[PDB]
């Protein structure tokens, strides 16, 4: 499963297994049994 | 009627020892509490 979006820049720790945060807490979640990878790269230039 | 010493004994050591397992369900072992109602209630399950 590729699950592929944008975000600020400071909520990319939310992207984690368990956690707690505005962004994880409403709009994206993850198990804290995840397994599997994190890739984030900056984007203003597109 | 003024001696069972041998079987006042096998009373007392059952005894002492179900006590020593009650009273272990109030140490830490290196825990913040004792009580469950107390880590689910100041901690994030993770």
């Amino acid at each position: 499963y590729a699950d592929s979006f944008v975000i600020r820049g400071d909520e990319v720790r939310q992207i984690a297994p368990g956690q707690t945060g505005k962004i994880a807490d409403y709009n994206y979640k993850l198990p804290d049994d995840f397994t599997g990878c994190v890739i984030a790269w900056n984007s203003n230039n597109l | 009627s003024s001696a069972l010493g041998k079987l006042q004994d096998v009373v007392n050591q059952n005894a002492q020892a179900l006590n020593t397992l009650v009273k272990q369900l109030s140490s830490n072992f290196g825990a913040i509490s004792s009580v469950l109602n107390d880590i689910l209630s100041r901690l994030d399950p993770p």
